[PDB]
RNA sequence: UUCAAAUGAGAACUUUGAAGACUGAAGUGGGGAAAGGUUCCACGUCAACAGCAGUUGGACGUGGGUUAGUCGAUCCUAAGA
RNA sequence: GUGAACAGCCUCUAGUUGAUAGAAUAAUGUAGAUAAGGGAAGUCGGCAAAAUAGAUCCGUAACUUCGGGAUAAGGAUUGGC
């Protein structure tokens, strides 16, 4: 089924105690993760724009709240091995604090 | 809204590392330009005239290349070696024949 | 495609380094056909290729 | 010494693409253009001008190209024209408004 | 080096000459046991001593 | 925690407390006592040139002079120009004690107050005379 | 170190773009002397080698490339032979 | 740029981003640190660490081949506007 969904992702109580070289790579996996969770897709693509969001104070600078938009939508290629894929963008807000999960309509 | 405006200006920048891409060199598309103009407010019309004039300029018409060689390829055979036409070939000049 | 050769020869063209050429990603097969300065030229000047500006070191604070 | 300097803006194709206000544009040059470092302070020094497409600066107290650009820039980025629309000169102190390159979309 | 004598240009261009791997119409001969070319040289394997 | 702050201010390292240099600058005849010593060698310059605001002895008349002449002693008598802060203080801001501390405000307002003021003065011209 | 796309049967390691860093002009930059000898560059290309990998390579296959009255040798003499 | 400075640290031009990787965070290690009160009681032996450190000002003993010792020792200061 396709779907989006707009989410706050804590990366602060994911990255506690993580060395600092390894953090922001840490933070891409936990994303993945966290889009494998709340859609059920194995495979998941990030934006390059939400990867510079990640990476923009440095390797050991990630912030403890993002606003992500994850949207499930079908992989159109015939040799795919799954039928549907993750597809994680940036939401740039004003503050990510008080922040609940939404549901946009797709049009 | 300024709020917002800060937190994508400082997604987009990157400025200690490397500079921004001249817009004088870049190219944008109509789409953009048109949803960008619609956010703003102003009149689309004058705009969406001159890039269906534009569209409407830029035509393809199928030649007798395209007829011909469109869904072909090759017409000679490739060499072994990626060797051109009057280039040696030390290797197999002295086997005329491709089983041997 | 390998376009290693072409970013080198936009660079030596252009006459700035390696790390001020922008190579079109979208543009890899027209990047690909061009093994000579010639056609580096041109895709220069078409804007395939571009010069990126240098990289500030401001003096406001000094 | 006081020699009157004239600088003009062409500002038709954004005008007849409907997205630019010359009026507005010129009110906005009038508010902004600093004499001996305050806005204000223009009096019998420099004078701006629109006819609906050429917009002229004469001015006879340190008024550059460069100052004139760094306004109009100042303005499109104000009206969130800054990304398609650029200053450019045509000739010396002869300058207009253009647009981006843009591909149709087809 | 850059600024090389006459003597040691020559030696390295017949060693470049020199520098291949059999001829394919040698297999087919009749009786061949040359199977490989066993003085083959490579620049950073034997060094060719001036 | 960090070195510099339990290698300045560590226990064995103790300097005099600012309501002990107060009530040593409030009254004349402390002053007189704190300025006139018996010569005393375990004490720096003989137990004379003693900066009592510092609560430091240097050991010469030029050493005074250059530290009466800095920023380090101006820091410190601007430091006691303020209330002593006893523990009234405390006690009046967790609300204790209130009217106590508004007798020793009113006290310090009115007469140990001009009269340290007249001690500190004399004292400055008596080493402005005498150095 | 990371993201996307491309290529490919196959991509942590190839290419382009997007980012984060580093050498910091006594350089991880630009040239030379000794030495090496084609390693330079292009096209093709992966069995072996590159202590993982590999579509990449200083690897394998086939070719292209070094233009002087003025830069050097050549001439002079040094310790010496 | 800081700074006495081709020092250390940060940056521009140019050049790299190479060295098998992933996941956890037991003991013992290697490299680096902090620590109440005491202050060499440790040890063959203060080994190792710690403490000192730039600049300005005050001041500086024995001895001496009269040149030194000497930055002797011992004190005070340092920001911003
Ligand atoms: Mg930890
Ligand atoms: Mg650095
Ligand atoms: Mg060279
Ligand atoms: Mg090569
Ligand atoms: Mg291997
Ligand atoms: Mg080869
Ligand atoms: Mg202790
Ligand atoms: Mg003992
Ligand atoms: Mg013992
Ligand atoms: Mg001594
Ligand atoms: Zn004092």
């Amino acid at each position: 089924d396709v779907v989006t969904r707009e989410y706050t992702i804590n990366l602060h109580k994911r990255l506690h105690g993580v060395s600092f070289k390894k953090r922001a790579p840490r933070a891409v996996k936990e994303i993945k993760k966290f889009a494998k969770l709340h859609m059920g897709t194995d495979d998941v693509r990030l934006a390059p724009e939400l990867n510079q969001a990640i990476w923009k104070r440095g390797v050991k600078g990630v912030e403890y709240r993002l606003r992500l938009r994850i949207s499930r939508k079908r992989n159109e290629e015939e040799d795919a091995k799954n039928p549907l894929f993750s597809y994680v963008e940036p939401v740039l807000v004003a503050s990510a604090k008080g922040l609940q999960t939404v549901v946009v309509e797709e049009d | 809204r300024q709020k917002t405006m800060i937190a994508e200006a400082r997604n987009r920048k990157s400025l200690k590392n490397k500079a921004i891409m001249p817009r004088s060199k870049l190219t944008k598309s109509f789409g953009k330009m048109e949803e960008h103009m619609s956010t703003l407010g102003h009149d689309m019309s004058a705009l969406q005239d001159k890039q269906n004039r534009a569209a409407r300029k830029n035509r393809y018409v199928e030649r007798g290349s395209d007829v011909v060689f469109g869904d072909q390829d090759a017409l000679t055979a490739s060499t072994e070696n990626g060797v051109k036409l009057r280039q040696t070939d030390r290797l197999l000049d002295g086997v005329a024949d491709g089983s041997m | 495609a390998n376009l290693r050769t072409q970013k080198r020869l936009a660079a030596s063209v252009v006459g700035v380094g390696k790390r001020k050429v922008w190579l079109d990603p979208n543009e890899t097969s027209e990047i690909a056909q061009a093994n000579s300065r010639n056609a580096i030229r041109k895709l220069v000047k078409n804007g395939t290729i571009v010069k990126k500006a240098v990289t500030v070191h401001s003096k406001s604070r000094t | 010494q006081k020699i009157a300097k004239t600088f003009t803006v062409d500002v038709s194709s954004p005008t007849e693409n409907g997205v630019f206000d010359p009026a507005s544009y010129a009110k906005y040059l009038i508010d902004h253009i600093k004499v001996e470092g305050a806005v204000g302070n223009l009096g019998n020094a420099v004078t701006v001008t629109e006819d609906g497409t050429v917009v002229t600066v004469v001015s006879t107290a340190k008024f550059s190209g460069k100052y004139l650009k760094y306004l109009t820039k100042k303005y499109l980025k104000k009206n969130q024209l800054r990304d398609w629309i650029r200053f450019v000169s045509t000739k010396t102190n002869e300058y207009r408004l253009a647009f981006y390159q843009v591909t149709p979309e087809e | 080096a850059a600024q090389k004598s006459f003597r040691i240009k020559q030696k390295m261009a017949k060693a470049k000459k020199q520098n291949r791997p059999l001829p394919q119409w040698i297999r087919l001969r009749t009786n061949n046991t040359i199977r490989y070319n066993a003085k083959r040289r490579n620049w950073r394997r034997t060094k060719m001593n001036i | 925690m960090g070195r510099y702050s339990v290698k300045r201010y560590k226990t064995k390292r103790r300097t005099r407390d600012l309501d002990l240099i107060y009530n040593d600058l409030s009254t004349k005849e402390s002053v007189q006592k704190l300025l006139n010593q018996p010569l005393d060698e375990t004490k720096p310059g003989l137990g004379q040139h003693y900066c009592i605001h510092c609560a430091k002895y240097m050991e010469t008349a030029i050493a005074l002079k250059t530290h009466l002449k800095g920023k380090v002693h101006k820091r410190r008598v601007k430091e006691l120009r303020g209330v002593p802060y006893t523990q009234e203080v405390s006690d009046a801001a967790a609300g204790y004690n209130l009217n106590k501390f508004l007798n020793r405000v009113q006290e310090i307002t009115q007469s140990v107050g001009p009269e340290k003021e007249s001690n500190e003065a004399l004292l400055k011209e008596h080493l402005d005379s005498t150095l």
